[PDB]
């Protein structure tokens, strides 16, 4: 059981890993587009 | 009714000190109106006295202190029924490091 | 699923994207949402994997969901009006575009107002508030503000603002309430339209003895307004419909060094015309000039220009040359 | 569906044709909708591609549906009325047409 | 279900694309056709 | 957290114990800066006692610390920052020319070092690179090579390169192989020679022999 924890943790984290090098990458390409996204973000906090 | 006299070199230091200004520089009162922030100004310092006069009273005879309203010239005010009638007047001097004022209380002997 | 608000999950984006990544995203973001989302970034606790994991889902969806534009949202503003209308009613557009998002407080509306009415406004104030509301306006506006100060009274204000030690918080809020409620008056926009390059545009048009009267008195009025007026009667693009007999004459007294300074700044249509009149070699060696000499500085360029304008209006008050509006039709 | 106003799509159409496009677009235009267009450009929201989309295929149909004629609208009036009439009448008639276009304000009638 | 998510994302912005190459044609063809159908936009905002 | 002085006004009047068991707490900052107000006396009592200290009681410190909660109470003291210096030379940056000599005369009237500083922030070691090249060849002629050397170790690479790229392309290479040789040099040695050749710029300035214009020179 220990093992299959730990490897589910790994994948969890290497799937975070890998989306979040995507992230980077949309966010090094249109930096407005993630600062307008946050600007919904923050704008929907009040509902 | 009674009547506060907040000088202007009083008034002059407190605006200074509240806003940014450190005191050391000389006091330059050439003689002009109070504008509506020096008001606030006045407005606030006059509520602390109130307060603080009607505590000091307080030990002796409890009354109510309330603002009436503020003028420039003494011929604004007419304290009296005449300007010869007999009135009481308090002076202090206050003293902040360099930079010193003075304040005062009329009130008319009839009170 | 824990309850993760929106403020601090952005606060995970930020720090998850990356430093260069999350100052760009800030770039794009206003002052009070910095400050909120700073506070966010302060007190910001952990977060466990799981809810990290679901947190970057979601955003991912939201970003591919709503990426989209967002092109040159602003400068496509300035290109569009430019290529539309000319530099200066893009600027005046633009100028109004940029004021349609009002101030929040009357500080702003100081910045955005004449400073001849802040100067009359602020005169009486406090030196030390006249300080503190000089130090939040735009550097623009309270030099200029500055510049209409009595001497005296201008000192003092510098001193303090060199000095200034800081603003109570309440005093500070107090002051801004005083300064809303003066400008609560609707709008000031004092409209700038109309003036200089409208004057002489007129006096262009109207009889020679007429405009010539008029700025006779213009000049025992204002010596510099006139000149000012005059520089804008001619206009340096006129010189390729003044024809060719106009160009050869002016050759006659144009320096060549004063000439090849002023074509750097000249049109391609104003060079081909004044080198196409005068002698081949003339031509070729004016041309290599051009082609060859570096930059020179505009100031130089409207210095050799405005010499040249005199010796045009000398000339033309000789006679030798005729400057007129109507387009020499040729049959 | 968001709840796209048309003068907002107007300005993604505006974005979206390119910058001598979009002045070209312009110049066809009178000056009120000119400010009106600019405002909601300069409070533009950056839209989703799914309402571009949607946006743009509107503007397509409508384009080719209502895409037609307005060859020579107003210099095909001045030719026909100067080979009908002659140049004075021509005149004459396009100047009436272009006064039928009535003034909002007296100050035009001044002019 | 992510590439297909942007494989669908990407046939959109790639159509989008290719008609906004044809919307840019159409407009540099007849600007007034194009200026004439936002009036008609402008018209039909108020009701 | 809050202001020196204002804490001197506060704990003048406190017990010399007091005092040190206040100052004890602060940060050490803090301690120095609010010691520095207090008069000789009562500044060296003040000192005698923290290094004598013995011991609070418990009591007596919990007494002192919510007196101390209870008269600061008062909400948010937080005194803005926001401008001052690097504020005011930049307002006296833009004004006309006679304004702005009045300006620092006067300041300097009423202060020098206060107008030194604010000529230094005038000035800024960064327009060096918009007064153009013509200013460069001219004050080559004025700048020792030892002190050009120093203060290009603190100048940035754009700048660095604008004043090479003028001069000879031996003195180029010498001064570039000068830079890229020499050890490291102390910041107050680079700023005070860039302070010795900004006089030398002012002083040239003011000759007309060099234009210092915030307005870029455009070229077409």
């Amino acid at each position: 059981k220990d093992e299959q924890l730990q490897q589910r943790r790994a994948n969890q984290r290497l799937g975070a890993e890998v989306m979040s090098q995507r992230i980077r990458e949309m966010s090094d390409n249109d930096p407005r587009v993630v600062a307008l996204v946050i600007r919904q973000w923050m704008s929907n906090d009040h509902e | 009714t009674g009547l506060v006299v907040f000088s202007p070199s009083l008034v002059f230091i407190a605006v200074d000190n509240l806003f940014g200004g450190d005191g050391r520089f000389p006091t330059k009162v050439e003689g002009r109106e109070f504008t509506h922030t020096e008001q606030r100004v006045i407005n606030r310092m006059l509520k602390l006295a109130l307060e603080g006069y009607s505590d000091a009273w307080k030990a002796i005879n409890p009354l109510e202190v309330e603002y009436v309203r503020s003028e420039m010239q003494v011929k604004f005010t007419n304290i009296t029924t005449s300007p010869n009638d007999i009135v009481v007047n308090t002076p202090f001097h206050v003293e902040i490091g360099n930079l010193t004022g003075e304040f005062n209380i009329c009130l008319p002997f009839s009170m | 699923m824990s309850n993760l608000s929106g403020t601090d999950k952005s606060v995970i984006l930020l720090m998850t994207i990356g430093e260069d990544r999350a100052a760009e995203v800030f770039k794009h973001l206003s002052t009070r949402e910095v400050q909120a989302l700073s506070t966010a970034m302060a007190n910001v606790r952990q977060i466990s994997n799981k809810q990290l994991t679901d947190v970057l889902s979601e955003f991912e969806q939201e970003a591919e969901q709503f990426a989209a534009l967002n092109i040159n949202a602003n400068e496509y503003l300035r290109s569009v009006l430019v290529k539309a209308l000319g530099e200066e009613r893009a600027s005046s557009l633009l100028e109004d575009i940029l004021e349609t998002r009002d101030t929040t407080s009357g500080i702003e509306t100081l910045n955005f107002m004449e400073p001849q009415s802040a100067a009359d406004l602020i005169r009486d104030e406090h030196p030390q508030i006249i300080a503190t509301i000089l130090v939040h306006l735009k550097r623009s506006q309270a030099a200029d503000i500055l510049a209409l100060f009595d001497e005296r009274l201008r000192h003092d204000v510098m001193l303090r603002i060199a000095t200034f030690g800081g603003v109570q918080p309440a005093a500070l809020a107090e002051l801004t309430e005083v300064l809303n409620g003066l400008l609560d008056g609707q709008n000031l926009k004092r409209s700038k339209m109309g003036g200089v390059r409208t004057a002489a545009e007129i006096i262009n048009l109207m009889k020679t003895q007429q405009e010539e009267a008029v700025i006779t008195a213009v000049r025992e009025f204002d010596g510099e307004l006139a000149q000012k007026i005059i520089d804008e009667m001619f206009l340096f693009e006129n010189l390729v419909d003044v024809d060719d007999r106009s160009i050869q004459r002016l050759l006659q007294e144009v320096d060549s060094e004063s000439l090849l300074i002023a074509l750097k700044g000249a049109e391609p249509p104003l060079r081909e015309k004044f080198l196409r009149n005068m002698s081949q070699r003339a031509a070729d060696i004016l041309r290599d000039d051009l082609a060859n000499r570096g930059p020179v500085r505009l100031s130089q360029v409207e210095n050799e220009q405005k010499a040249i304008l005199l010796i045009v209006r000398r000339l033309a008050e000789t006679g030798e040359m005729v400057i007129g509006s109507g387009e020499d039709t040729y049959v």
